[PDB]
């Protein structure tokens, strides 16, 4: 499949030492078997 | 080493741990005499019972109540705080009936405080039952701290994870210098609304000690007008009530309380301090310049701007006003009114004489003169209100474009319902013109001053809901966001609903809307997550420009408290303009200016100079206006000299010469008597007055080519609205 | 005349006593610094014709010294072999930067004019340049108030207030000696100037201007002062000038005459024929009686600052500074050392404090005591016959 060119992503926000605190505060506030046959057609790619 | 007697003590410890239980408890606990020793570290029994730590811990595990199990916990927990043995064993010991700490040392007290803190962070809202014993603990420790002058550590415990009132309430008296200033600094640098928590904590300290001309200014930091009246209520001494009224105006006996609040005599005080070291001298532009040391309407505008910025409010026109050529607009009439600032007495007469005069450029200027003169002074007999409300109601530019900014000048920072009802219905401006709608939003916001007025917010929201796709992304339609921001200042996270509502606006626009709303919101306090957001929104490369511009202005506005933060932001902005796009480069000077207005530090001056002579005229204009803003109201030296060198370099550049001469006029602005600096009190107030003017000025100068070199000039007189005396 | 360079200094958290306020402030520094680093990494990672032209440019470009430009496209250059050539001039040079003595760039094979290298400052001077900001601001300078005021008038005020002098035609002082006994603050009052001065600071050591090659010293000095003038409205700190400053004598050796030549070039720079820009010279010395009037003159050295052994009040303030960051014991009165009129330097006070802390540490303690201060003084101090007077 065509390799989906991914967006040029950055590095994380890094620890500003109250990033986790702010995230926690916001969070608290918010609170098939494969078959056993093939049945090949008449020209059969039989390896 | 192990001197013979030291080894004998070690052998005593060995026998004690190897050997019923009452003597063991007695002597093992008394061996903490080493820690209680007023003059010693390295408590010998601590670290002599190091190999026995595991044995003692397992013995306690396999221990049951009785004669033992009571005082052995003390030794277990001291050996713990030395190594391992957390608050589970600490509180088991305390339940062992020893919380006094008298038999233990300051070292153990501090270690216990830290241990309590770290369990509190480790825990969540669940298992809150354990907190209550820990609260009684903290209550038992804090008196020990106020005894042994560990006030920093006590305030640490109080600020820890939350807000606390009991201690600073029970912090004795006449020793509050620390709890005052040190907690003021902690406040200045807090990241959360527990800022406001520490704010009213310090306020309560002041109130308990019945000396609060510091909670005076703390009132403004506490965005609670109700608290403002609460402080105003007591005012048991008229002598201090007078000072409080003067402070309120700058930012029983009812005859003069409202008079001082409205500052009907601030003009008298300013003129008296002018007489003190008199500089009263109607002047000529060249002297502010030095053209001897080396008649376009552009030169007329430059001369008028410098003259007004210098002689503002000194009470000293049509003859020299008459030289108009297209862009020869009401600038000079507003300049005369400004030179007459706060002089209502003669202001009425002069403005009436020059309003009964020629076409729009003489009547809109008169209305702006009335408003700008009324700025900063109020009275029961409302001045200029009748003229503003009756005249100039037709749909058109010029007239209302000036009149609405005049009304904002008259009654900015009032939140008065009468002018609100005057301006909100008139905000409907799809009938009128686009710049008129912009200035109407400007005045509405400048009066709102962060009032969070639902009505004005609705007006702005409906105006922006009225959308013309091509009009939005052309120019001169960003003052709806500006007014929204002015209506909402520093209220914290109470902006998400507005952001969600605005999220319907078209993608190419509304970047400015969101950014300017966000910056007019939380700012001055300093939030690292927020400035991270600002820097990242700058950092997404776009191969929009004004979006990064507003982001830059926001970094400036947010980094206006902590001087440490301001300097680091200077570093960041140097990086930005170095590795930045032209829009980002243009925006950087505005941020520098906001960081240091009228505080001309050599570093900012040097950086702006080095970036001045740029290939982009917009960059050059931004840099030279940044020079003007850093030097404003200071007469600072060598700024004029280097600026004249810059002018001579740009000898034949018309726009550059005009703007640089404006920068010189700013440099000599107010002859030092007026400064644009925010933070009037203790350099610690995001002053609702003049922040609106400064922010409007910076937003407008985000694009200088289109608006400034266009059909409008009221930005300069908005900056004047921001002006304030330095005496 | 490129313009001031100065140094980059991070802000200084006001508290020094170990405090959660200090922790918070320093974490503020941390977070803005991390933010700067992010922006850098993100933007510079997350985000033709001149390339081929510079490829055509000779990759191992050499450096010559231009001499007697000729014509519009044919300039004479030299080489580091004593040879010289009539080289060609390409279309890549800005032109008008080519002056005799200019250190030009040349192509390895073609030997053409392929650059101007308007950046060549000798390594012996660029290493001496100052780019760090030594944390010694005017807060640890106990007392010395008059000396600090004079040095501030000399160094700061013609930068942060160039209006007082222009208002009355006077011109600011150009040079200041700091002279005195062994340990008074003559170098602290230079460090603090480096701190608070937004102007370039230039280390200098007198023992650094004496060069092996004959005639090289009175070229290193010219390089130093040319760098000072060109690169900034700056300050030049010649520490220990008594290393070259001795009085000129007739002499009978080569080295002494060479040292005197270095002196003469220094003097010609300070006040020569032509002029001096905004370079302010700060010189230091232990003995001012052993210097040449030529450099002690009040045209090159407009101010002289004694640093007398600090008096009683200054000595008190110095103990205050150098014990402030220590856990003192309430039984310690910092006056036993003050009252005694024994020659005590600022460095001597510092050493007393350090040694006292050490004696406590040996006593197995981390907070000073009066006996510890007594022992520290007694074991630190290093060094008229009785009855001849009185
Ligand atoms: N006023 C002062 N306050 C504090 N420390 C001082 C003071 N004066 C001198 N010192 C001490 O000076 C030491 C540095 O040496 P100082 O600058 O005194 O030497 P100097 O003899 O004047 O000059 P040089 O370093 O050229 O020999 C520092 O450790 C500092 O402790
Ligand atoms: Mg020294």
């Amino acid at each position: 499949e065509v390799p989906k060119e991914k967006e040029k992503e950055k590095v994380s926000t890094a620890v500003l030492s109250i990033t986790a605190k702010a995230k926690k505060k916001e969070k608290e506030k918010e609170k098939e078997p494969e078959p056993n046959f093939q049945l090949l057609d008449n020209p059969a790619r039989v390896m | 080493e192990l001197s013979e007697e030291d080894k004998q003590l070690q052998d005593e410890l060995e026998m004690l741990v190897e050997r019923l239980y009452r003597p063991a408890l007695e002597e093992l606990r008394r061996q903490i005499r080493s820690s209680t020793t007023s003059m010693t570290s390295v408590p010998k029994p601590l670290k002599f019972l190091r190999p026995h730590y595991g044995k003692l811990k397992e013995i306690y595990e396999n221990m049951a109540p009785g004669e033992n199990k009571r005082f052995a916990a003390d030794i277990i927990s001291v050996l713990a705080m030395t190594m391992s043995g957390e608050r589970e064993c600490l509180k088991y010991r305390l339940v062992g009936s020893q919380e006094e700490l008298a038999s233990w040392g300051h070292e153990y007290v501090r270690h216990l405080a830290g241990e309590v803190a770290k369990e509190w962070q480790e825990l969540d809202d669940a298992e809150k039952v354990q907190r209550e014993p820990l609260l009684t603990l903290v209550k038992e420790i804090v008196p020990y701290n106020m005894a042994h002058n560990a006030e920093h550590e006590a305030c640490d415990l109080l600020m820890e994870i939350e807000q606390v009132d009991m201690l600073e309430k029970d912090i004795d008296e006449n020793a509050y210098a620390k709890v005052c200033l040190y907690l003021t600094s902690c406040v200045n640098y807090v990241p959360e609304p527990e800022n406001s928590a520490l704010l009213r904590c310090a306020l309560g300290v002041f109130r308990k000690f019945s000396r609060f001309p510091e909670a005076l200014r703390l009132a403004l930091m506490l965005n609670d007008m109700e608290l403002v009246e609460d402080i105003f209520t007591s005012c048991k001494d008229v002598v201090v009530q007078k000072q409080m009224a003067f402070m309120l105006g700058r930012h029983e006996e009812y005859e003069d309380l409202t008079e001082i609040m409205s500052n009907v005599q601030l003009n008298s005080n300013f003129l008296a301090l002018a007489r003190e070291l008199d500089i009263m001298e109607p002047k000529v532009p060249d002297d502010i310049y030095k053209t001897h040391l080396e008649d376009s309407a552009r030169m007329n505008l430059a001369s008028s701007f410098v003259n007004g910025f210098v002689n503002a409010a000194f009470g000293q026109g049509n003859k020299w006003l008459y030289k108009n050529k297209d862009h020869g607009m009401l600038s000079a009439a507003a300049s005369l009114g400004m030179i007459l600032l706060w002089d209502v007495d003669g202001g009425l007469t002069q403005i009436d004489k020059y309003l009964y005069s020629s076409e729009d450029y003489i009547k809109s200027g008169a209305l702006l003169a009335c408003g700008i003169v009324n700025s900063g002074v109020r009275n029961e007999c409302d001045p200029a209100l009748a003229l503003l409300s009756d005249y100039v109601l037709h749909n058109s530019n010029t007239m209302r474009l000036g009149s609405i900014f005049g009304l904002g000048l008259a009654y900015a920072g009032s939140n008065r319902e009468d002018v609100l009802t005057l301006l909100l219905p008139v905000m409907g401006d799809s009938k009128s013109s686009m710049e008129v709608a912009g200035v109407t939003a400007l005045a509405c916001g400048m009066i709102a001053v962060g009032s969070c007025n639902g009505d004005v917010t609705s007006t702005i929201l409906q105006t922006i809901m009225e959308k013309s796709e091509t009009e939005l992304k052309d120019t001169y339609a960003r003052w709806l966001p500006l007014g929204l921001g002015l209506n909402h200042l520093g209220k914290g996270e109470a902006i998400e609903a507005i952001l969600a509502a605005l999220e319907v606006v078209s993608e190419p626009f509304r970047s400015f809307a969101n950014t300017l709303v966000d910056v007019c919101a939380y700012a001055g306090s300093g939030n690292v997550l927020k400035v991270q957001q600002l820097l990242h929104i700058c950092s997404e490369h776009f191969d929009m420009g004004a979006h990064q511009g507003v982001a830059v202005l926001g970094i400036a506005l947010i980094a206006m408290g902590e001087e440490i933060g301001a300097e680091m932001a200077l570093r960041t902005f140097g990086h930005l303009l170095r590795y930045g796009e032209p829009t980002l480069r243009r925006a950087v000077p505005l941020a520098l200016a906001l960081i240091s207005v009228s505080n001309p530090r050599l570093n900012i001056l040097d950086t702006l100079s080095k970036f001045s002579h740029d290939a982009d005229p917009e960059v050059s204009y931004n840099s030279i206006f940044a020079m003007g803003m850093v030097g404003s109201g200071t007469n600072n030296a060598r700024l004029a000299a280097m600026l004249r060198q810059l002018a001579q370099y740009h000898a034949k550049d018309p726009n550059n010469l005009f703007m640089v001469r404006l920068a010189q006029g700013l440099t000599h602005l107010g002859k030092g008597t007026l400064t644009l600096c925010p933070y009037h009190s203790d350099r610690q107030l995001m002053s609702q007055v003049a922040v609106a003017g400064l922010l409007t000025v910076l937003v407008s100068f985000l694009d200088v080519r289109n608006i400034i070199l266009g059909k409008s000039h009221y930005v300069l007189y908005g900056l004047v609205a921001a002006m304030q005396p330095r005496m | 005349t490129k313009g001031p360079d100065a140094a980059s200094k991070l802000p200084l958290v006001t508290p020094h006593t170990q405090c959660r306020l200090k922790l918070l402030k320093l974490e503020r520094i941390k977070d803005y610094l991390l933010m700067e680093e992010e922006f850098i990494r993100n933007q510079e990672q997350m985000k033709e014709e001149r390339s081929k032209v510079d490829d055509l440019r000779g990759t191992p470009m050499s450096v010559g010294t231009l001499e007697e430009i000729i014509d519009d496209n044919h300039a004479i250059v030299s080489t580091s072999v004593g040879s010289e050539h009539y080289v060609s001039i390409l279309s890549f040079v800005d032109k008008d930067l080519l002056e005799p003595g200019c250190s030009v760039l040349l192509n390895h094979k073609v030997h053409a004019v392929i650059g101007v290298l308007m950046d060549d400052t000798d390594p012996l001077v660029t290493v001496m340049k100052v780019e760090k900001a030594p944390q010694e601001t005017y807060a640890d300078i106990g007392g010395l108030d008059n000396q600090i005021q004079e040095i501030k008038e000399s160094v700061e005020l013609p930068l942060t207030h160039p209006e007082y002098y222009e208002e009355m035609g006077i011109k600011p002082p150009k040079g200041v000696i700091l002279y005195g006994p062994p340990g008074t603050g003559k170098t602290l009052l230079a460090k603090a100037v480096a701190n608070q001065t937004s102007a370039t600071f230039l280390r200098v050591v007198g023992s650094e201007l004496i060069q092996k090659y004959l005639g090289d010293g009175p070229k290193l000095v010219r390089e130093l002062f040319r760098v000072a003038e060109e690169h900034a409205p700056s300050i030049v700190f010649i520490d220990e000038i008594d290393a070259i400053g001795t009085k000129r004598y007739d002499s009978n050796s080569g080295g002494e005459r060479e040292i005197q030549r270095t002196m003469l070039e220094l003097l010609n720079q300070l006040d020569g024929f032509d002029s001096r820009g905004d370079v302010k010279v700060i010189m230091a010395t232990n003995r001012i009686e052993t210097l040449d009037p030529a450099l002690i003159r009040p045209g090159r050295i407009d101010r002289k600052i004694e640093f007398p052994l600090p008096d009683e009040k200054t000595k008190k303030r110095i103990f205050q500074i150098h014990t402030s960051r220590m856990t003192l014991a309430d039984d310690v009165t910092l006056d036993d050392l003050i009252m005694a009129k024994d020659d005590l330097s600022g460095a001597d006070i510092k050493a007393i404090c350090t040694e006292a802390g050490l004696m406590a540490l040996r006593e197995r303690r981390m907070k000073v005591t009066n006996e510890d201060f007594k022992k520290s003084k007694e074991n630190v101090l290093y060094k008229t016959p009785e009855g001849l007077y009185l």
